[PDB]
């Protein structure tokens, strides 16, 4: 639970929005992910009805042991213009440095947007915390079907939800769009 | 530092004040006492740009290597130290720079850190043991570098 | 074929609970704005005799 | 009676309002879940 | 007083809650028929 804080620093500013997600083992066996200390984790969205790509960006996991259990992430979320568009994938590529190991994990923004809802001069101290507390929301991914949870952390906030910019007509149908 | 606010108000005249300048850059206050300084400057026209092309590149640099040191074997003593950095520096967005110009803002930055560093640690110096006032007779020995 | 029956069968069912769920959030920030509304005339209402008075 | 009759008026007129707009909330908050264990 | 500052706060108050009723009718108006082109 150290490396959502950890992200809000270094991943947090190069970004707009964070997903903080945390992977139970029912989604790590699904999709194989061997947890060692060894692993670079990488991040890259795939924007639609627009040129497609985002930078890549390097996040921070680290293994939670025992009220969920499992790998700990942070995903970034990207709004161009503004605004956040619901049919648009953000992928995780997980690789060991060393062997020969790729894995592909995608997410969409709508399982994710949906769940964020509910004298001598003084130098400032602020280093990394655990002590905002977590609120534990329930998600499933579309791709695969295992369930993963979403935190969200307490800090124009409380007045609005947040932005999403529907496609327009003429549309292909969603289940087209999404795969 | 005073020859910094020579070229701020050459410039500028409102952010340097006289009164505020010519009083604590002309008194130096060392073994009780007090010491005059005849100034009116050309000698030290590079450590003021030495130390300002610096002035800049510390606060990118000083972020860029510390996203790439991140792990579980972090050294323990930067968990402290990571908070000393002021809140508007830790949100700096390196995606306005290229990574073939960071480098270009590496290889800079490293260099004037070092030879700025090296020529207060140059030692021709000497250790006085023996002296007298109204004589102006001094002993020493001498230690290079 | 079959594997698009099932990607449109299921993907419609994800899909759909994401935006009723999305459909709850956008109704209840605004019913938080209508009780910031009402209860913004009743504390003028507070003084609202105090304000005849000016 | 500018304190007495606006104190029940303006009052117990608006917690009438502001009791039914939590009639709108508590609504979607049973039937949308409805639509999700009955129908999917 | 009575009948000029009443009749400024308990008018463009009560206008304002009265047009954000109307912006839920016409949210479902809008969303609902969303889900009948787009997901059926």
């Amino acid at each position: 639970m150290d490396a959502h804080a950890i992200n809000e620093r270094y991943v947090g500013p190069r970004c707009h929005r964070l997903a903080h997600v945390v992977l139970p083992r029912t989604f790590l066996l699904h999709h194989a992910i061997p947890l060692e200390p060894e692993i670079i984790f990488s991040t890259y969205t795939r924007f639609s009805r627009s040129p497609g790509s985002s930078r890549r960006l390097v996040v921070c996991g680290k293994r939670v042991l025992p009220s969920p259990s499992g790998l700990a992430l942070s995903l970034p979320l990207f709004s161009h213009d503004g605004n956040f568009h619901p049919f648009d994938i953000s992928v995780l590529r997980i690789s060991c440095p060393g062997s020969n190991l790729s894995l592909t994990v995608r997410f969409l923004y709508l399982s994710l947007v949906v769940a964020m809802g509910a004298p001598p001069v003084r130098l400032s101290f602020n280093p990394v915390n655990a002590d905002v507390p977590a609120t534990w929301r329930d998600a499933t991914n579309v791709y695969s079907g295992a369930p993963y949870y979403v935190c969200v952390y307490e800090r124009e906030d409380d007045w609005l939800p947040i932005p999403l910019s529907f496609p327009e007509e003429p549309v292909p149908p969603p289940p087209s769009l999404v795969f | 530092v005073y020859h910094i606010y020579s070229k701020i108000s050459a410039g500028a005249p409102g952010d340097v004040n006289m009164a505020e300048l010519d009083l604590y850059t002309t008194n130096v206050s060392f073994m009780g006492r007090t010491y005059r300084l005849d100034v009116d400057l050309r000698v030290l026209d590079d450590l003021s740009m030495y130390l300002c092309i610096l002035s800049a590149l510390v606060p990118r640099g000083c972020l860029r290597l510390l996203t790439a040191l991140v792990r579980h074997d972090r050294h323990p003593l930067t968990e402290v130290f990571e908070g000393v950095v002021p809140d508007e520096v830790t949100r700096i967005d390196l995606d306005q720079l290229s990574v073939p110009d960071d480098i270009t803002r590496m290889r800079v930055m490293f260099s004037y850190l070092q030879s700025l560093s090296s020529i207060f640690n140059l030692g021709p110096r000497l250790h006085v043991y023996a002296y007298s006032a109204e004589t102006l007779a001094a002993s020493c020995w001498y230690s290079p570098r | 074929s079959q594997l698009v029956r099932n990607r449109e069968r299921k993907t419609k069912a994800h899909l759909l609970s994401l935006e009723l769920d999305r459909l709850v959030q956008v109704h209840d920030s605004r019913v938080r704005v209508i009780n910031a509304d009402i209860d913004a005339v009743k504390q003028m209402i507070g003084n609202m005799t105090w304000s005849d008075n000016i | 009676t500018d304190i007495d009759t606006a104190k029940i008026t303006l009052i117990s007129f608006i917690r009438r309002i502001k009791q039914k707009v939590a009639a709108l909330s508590a609504s979607l908050a049973e039937t949308v879940d409805r639509i999700k264990k009955w129908y999917l």
